[PDB]
């Protein structure tokens, strides 16, 4: 029954994003994830496009926050542009991984 | 073993840099320093603003308070 | 000990001795400071 | 033309690292020196006639 | 001889003389009904603060 | 208003400090009760934005404004003299220039809501009627 | 390889640690913690072996001792100083060095977090031992209500108070153990440091983005070493211009009694770094309760690997708990001035309240924002 | 739980950074106390040390401290058969021992002065301000005569006779002794046996701020200049696609 809540919880997540400095440094949410096991085998499965890129955006980034200098206004992350290119490899990574845990109970 | 060979796998990426002694230490340090300064602070300073104004406020009160209660005693009561 | 030993070693020797001699003096002023010599002092 | 300051320096002093430490411990003995004389100094005068070494007069020698 | 005058002096401004007023009446209401368990001394405590605060800064400028 | 007069004098100065925080909130409904009435927001959600915007501002001024007035107070210890108010008056405005996040406004507002202050409690040691 | 210095002896391969070594390129000026965090070690123990060389550890003496330390001995005076004044710098860093990871999500490196976490309280309980040293009726009632805070256990508590006391009270029996294992819990702790500094070198250290940086490595020796001189630099400023300016400022405690048994300053309190577990003592009526919290305030600490629940382990993108990242850090400030009050009503009431948002904080409060930020991200 | 009224920041000399010690306060103190003072209260850790501290010469203090050492001498220390002479000896106990020094004091201990000023929270203020301060008990109050009221005493009470009053001794140079100068001279002499190496200790700080300074600003440079590298350096992705 989420009509006015669904818009309003999109409203909601624009100005978290913007928000955050992931916009502002210009490294797509997707980068911004904590390396762990799983993100890591989800990692290791990009493509050489895709995974190259997110060496360099985590490059560029490094490098402004070791400077404290931001972005240009013009060259940021915008909302609408949410690359989730992680999500796809990141899910089965866990879906593999919740089935071998389930398939060791008994 | 070896941490410099072997942290991680970076293609198409160039990278351009220049020696100590062609450049100064600061190159408009006065200009750049304001901005990335005062943009930074404001964006700091909100994000950690309340937590200093609850602990300005707190104090403020605690110590008026405690005095306030040692303070008079003998009116209250005769 | 013999196998150190070489004619053609010097050059290096030579080096050695102002680094070593530049070397040398740092130590002199070093201790002085702690030394304090009234003569040192009076230098 | 003429090195700068700094170049004539550099050329004489700081190439070999022999000359530079050299140069560095004579620097730091007379840097101690006039530091502590400079330093002294300007400390005396904003306590002035308030340390003994002003007061010494008063009972000294008759 | 120094202290004492420039004590009364600090208490002749016109915040001493008005908080002075608190321990005129103090030092009466407790006299008066002596057993109360009301404390002058309290009373006090806050003439000798704005008192001391002055002293301070002029008595200085009179000793050795 | 009258709450808030008896200060007195600027001891403890959260006492005030509540106090003016409680009449900048008052302005602030108030300028955002015309704003909405004047300037129909289209979509109400925006309108409880919009006066959430105003209350909140004039509220942080008041207060900013209250307790940077009894601390001067209660540090110079004067505390008497208009100017004790004037430097309430000088941060107030830049309180509003950090909502605006503009140099221009925040220093206009300064120097005007400065004197305004000044003004008051000049007012307050001479009895001017204004009414 | 053949003339390598480095790799040549083995032993001078394990020191590449330092100048070899993969180090992130952005990275906040509060790293230089760690590094600090060590000069402060090292400061401690060179002044604390030459105040040592002076001491002695009786009830008779003990004051004289350090009163003649600070006025016959050349140069012990500034050396004391130094020491009293070390050990607040050793905390104030070492309180950097925990938001830093409270906040970057250093804290992932289990491992490391549970040595840091060892650290802490062993550095903790040298500072708690070495204030009761100089004998004073500071250090005297200080160290009778702590210990005591002990004996709430309830069937052994009283016998083991007595055990650690070596007597009924804290006669010389205590004095002298409180010298001995002071003088053995830094050099004790200087291996712990060294087995952190192992299991770190292992992951290297994290950034402000809170992403790997293997992708941007820098050599540690050419970069970092100055910073770290640098960060000594102004490390060094603080100490000195605290010891050098204002000696006793920053050590509250004026007690320079020799500490009388009967006599009792009515305000006992810890130095600074300890208020805040104080104040949250207090907080609880019952005496046990309190020390339990007590424990927990501190051992907290450990369980927040756990409690992490977004998929950023850096904070810097997300706001909602910087708030209240900062907001915890001010409760933290807020506890820290009840420790220094009066225990009446004003000060019982406001602790109490901060005494709960400082464990909600921990507890509750942060984990929840950490999965509204995720939902929010649609992550 | 009654209020305690502190100390003003009273006028010092050496109130600021750079500011030392006066000598001269110093030593009209130094007599303040041996005269007003050495009778009930002691200073242990100080010696017959004012040589160069307090302007008074080698021979000057010798003298000073062989009467002191003629009079109070070893005898109370227990070096049965000691006179005048000797340097190391520390200042006279007013008596063989605590207790009996509660008794002259009918049961108040006397405060051994050499660290008031740093032991008793509040500094030379309170000090200065406890001396100075005596006024009239508080209307509907009661005081056993022991118990002088003083406006200043934690707990609104203090066993001390008139610690200083106008002309209670006279200084060499000709000083006014009055119950305030004594007392501005009585602290500082105070202030310095608390913190003798303090006074030193300050110079050193002026020259440790301009070393900090010339040393902070150093270091900056050098660290931008090891840092300037990485800074300066340049990014970017070229892939063929
Ligand atoms: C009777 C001899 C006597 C003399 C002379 C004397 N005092 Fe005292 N003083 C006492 C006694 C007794 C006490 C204890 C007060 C109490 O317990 O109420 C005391 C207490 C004090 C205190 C109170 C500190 C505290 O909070 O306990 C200070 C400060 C002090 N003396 C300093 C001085 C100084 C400085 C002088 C010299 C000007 C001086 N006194 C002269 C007897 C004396
Ligand atoms: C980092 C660990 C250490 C900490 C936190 C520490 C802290 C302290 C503190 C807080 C005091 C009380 C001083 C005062 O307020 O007067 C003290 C005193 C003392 N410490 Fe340390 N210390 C440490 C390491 C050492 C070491 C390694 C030694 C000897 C090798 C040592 C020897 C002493 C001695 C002998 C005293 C008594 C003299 C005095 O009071 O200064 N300490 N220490
Ligand atoms: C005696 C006290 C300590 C010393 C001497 C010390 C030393 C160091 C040093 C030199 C480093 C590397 C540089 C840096 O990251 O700053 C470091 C990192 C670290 N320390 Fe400490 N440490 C101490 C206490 C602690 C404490 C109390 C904790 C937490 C409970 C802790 C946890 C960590 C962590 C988690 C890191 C890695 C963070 C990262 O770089 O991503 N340490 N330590």
């Amino acid at each position: 029954a989420v009509s006015a809540s669904s818009r309003w919880l999109e409203g909601i997540r624009k100005w978290y994003y913007n928000a955050a400095g992931f916009n502002k440094l210009g490294l797509m949410r997707d980068d911004t994830i904590h390396e762990n096991d799983d993100v890591k085998e989800a990692i290791r499965r990009l493509p050489e496009n895709l995974y190259d890129d997110r060496v360099f955006r985590i490059k560029r980034a490094l490098d402004l926050s070791m400077r404290q200098q931001i972005l240009p206004k013009e060259q940021w992350t915008k909302y609408e542009e949410d690359k989730s290119y992680l999500e796809p490899y990141l899910k089965e990574v866990i879906r593999e991984r919740k089935e071998r845990e389930e398939w060791a109970k008994k | 073993g070896r941490q410099f060979g072997h942290l991680t796998r970076v293609r198409h990426v160039i990278t351009y840099s220049l020696s100590p002694f062609e450049q100064r230490a600061f190159p408009h340090y006065f200009s750049k320093g304001i901005p990335n300064v005062l943009r930074r602070t404001r964006a700091c300073i909100l994000r950690v603003a309340p937590p200093f104004v609850a602990f300005y406020l707190v104090y403020t009160w605690g110590t008026q308070e405690f005095e306030k209660s040692k303070r008079k005693n003998p009116a209250a009561y005769e | 000990l013999t196998r150190f030993l070489g004619p053609r070693y010097r050059q290096l020797a030579r080096n050695w001795v102002p680094t070593a001699s530049l070397w040398g003096a740092v130590g002199a002023v070093g201790l002085v400071w702690a030394t304090d010599w009234r003569l040192i002092l009076d230098w | 033309v003429a090195p700068t300051l700094t170049a004539r320096l550099y050329s004489l002093l700081f190439r070999r690292t022999s000359t530079f430490a050299l140069t560095i411990v004579v620097g730091a003995l007379f840097f101690e020196r006039a530091f502590d004389q400079g330093a002294d100094a300007i400390y005396e005068h904003i306590n002035e006639g308030k340390l003994w070494k002003h007061i010494k007069h008063k009972y000294e020698n008759k | 001889d120094p202290l004492t005058t420039v004590r009364e002096q600090c208490e002749q401004l016109e915040k001493c003389v008005k908080a002075r007023e608190r321990l005129e009446l103090c030092d009466e209401r407790v006299s008066s009904r002596s057993q109360t368990e009301e404390d002058c001394t309290e009373e006090l405590l806050d003439f000798l603060h704005a008192r001391d605060h002055c002293v301070a800064h002029k008595l200085f400028n009179s000793l050795k | 208003l009258h709450k808030y007069s008896d200060i007195p004098e600027g001891t403890e100065c959260h006492r005030k400090a509540y106090a003016s925080t409680s009449i900048g909130g008052a302005t602030g409904l108030i300028v955002s009760a015309y704003s909405i009435a004047l300037k129909p927001p289209a979509s109400f959600l925006e309108g409880v934005a919009r006066t959430g915007r105003y209350t909140f501002t004039s509220a942080a001024i008041g207060a900013i404004f209250g307790l940077t007035s009894c601390i001067s107070a209660q540090v110079r210890e004067k505390p008497d003299d208009p100017l004790n108010y004037f430097i309430g008056g000088c941060a107030g405005g830049l309180t509003l220039g950090a909502r605006t996040r503009s140099y221009g406004i925040g220093a206009a507002a300064c120097a005007y809501m400065g004197l305004t202050a000044a003004l008051v409690k000049m007012g307050q040691l001479e009895g001017w009627q204004v009414f | 390889m053949t003339n390598i210095r480095k790799s040549h002896p083995l032993m001078k391969i394990v020191n590449n640690a330092f100048i070899d070594l993969p180090a992130p390129s952005n990275i906040s000026s509060w790293w230089n913690f760690g590094s600090l965090l060590g000069i402060c070690l090292i400061l401690q123990i060179l002044t604390g072996l030459f105040l040592a060389m002076h001491y002695t550890s009786d009830t008779t003496t003990a004051f004289s001792s350090v009163t003649h330390i600070c006025r016959d001995v050349n140069y012990g005076w500034i050396i004391r100083y130094m020491h009293a004044n070390g050990a607040s710098m050793f905390f104030i860093c070492l309180y950097m060095h925990v938001g830093r990871g409270l906040y970057y999500g250093s804290y992932t490196f289990l491992e490391t977090w549970n040595i840091g976490v060892i650290l802490l309280l062993t550095v903790m309980a040298t500072a708690f031992m070495g204030y009761v040293l100089p004998w004073g009726q500071m250090s005297f009632w200080g160290a009778t209500v702590i210990t005591n805070l002990l004996s709430a256990i309830p069937y052994i508590g009283t016998n083991l108070v007595e055990w650690i006391w070596g007597g009924f009270s804290v006669d010389k029996a205590t004095l002298t153990r409180f010298f001995a294992f002071h003088f053995i819990l830094p050099f004790i702790i200087m291996a712990i440091a060294m087995v952190h500094l192992l299991f770190l070198h292992e992951t290297g250290s994290n950034n402000p983005t809170g992403i790997s940086s293997d992708v941007d490595k820098i050599p540690f020796h050419p970069y970092y070493t100055i910073k770290d001189i640098l960060g000594a630099l102004l490390l060094i400023l603080a100490l000195m211009l605290l010891v050098l300016f204002a000696p006793d400022l920053l050590g509250d405690p004026d007690n320079y009694t020799p500490a009388n048994p009967l006599n009792t300053p009515p305000h006992i309190k810890p130095e600074w770094y300890f208020l805040f577990a104080y104040a949250i003592l207090r907080s609880i009526p019952n005496k046990l309760g309190g020390v339990l919290a007590l424990a927990f305030s501190i051992l907290i600490l450990a369980l927040i690997p756990l409690l992490h629940t977004s998929k950023q382990r850096s904070m810097m993108f997300r706001p909602l708990s910087q708030c209240l990242f900062w907001a915890l850090v001010a409760d933290l400030l807020t506890l820290t001035w009840i420790g220094g009050q009066p225990v009446e009503h004003p000060y019982i009431t406001i602790g109490q309240l901060a005494s709960v948002l400082y464990f909600l904080l921990i507890l509750v409060l942060m984990p929840t924002a950490g999965t509204i930020e995720n939902k929010l991200l649609k992550w | 739980s009654d209020l305690e009224l502190h100390p003003p920041s009273y006028p010092w000399s050496h109130r600021g950074l750079l500011s030392s010690l006066d000598h001269t306060s110093i030593r009209r103190g130094f007599q303040v106390y041996k005269q007003v003072c050495s009778s009930c209260h002691s200073m242990d850790y100080v010696a017959y040390r004012h040589l160069v501290g307090v302007c008074y010469t080698e021979d000057e203090a010798k003298a000073l401290a062989e009467e002191v050492e003629v009079q109070d001498g070893p005898n109370e220390d227990g070096e049965m058969f000691m006179r005048p002479g000797k340097l190391s000896d520390y200042f006279p106990k007013p008596y063989p021992n605590p207790e009996a020094a509660r008794a002259a004091n009918n049961g108040a201990l006397p405060p051994d002065l050499s660290y008031i000023v740093r032991a008793r929270h509040g500094g030379e203020d309170y000090v200065f301000s406890l001396l100075t301060g005596y006024c009239e008990p508080p209307t509907g109050v009661s005081l056993r005569e022991g118990l002088y009221f003083n406006p200043y005493f934690p707990g609104q009470a203090i066993g001390m006779a008139p610690p200083i009053y106008n002309e209670v001794l006279e200084f060499d140079d000709g000083t006014p002794a009055t119950m305030s100068q004594v007392a501005k001279d009585v602290c500082t002499f105070l202030r310095w046996a608390a913190e003798p190496e303090h006074d030193h200790r300050k110079r050193m700080g002026l020259k440790m701020l301009l070393m900090m300074g010339l040393l902070l600003p150093l270091v900056y440079a050098m660290k931008r200049h090891k840092w300037s590298v990485l800074k300066s350096r340049k990014l970017a992705y070229r892939p063929p696609k």
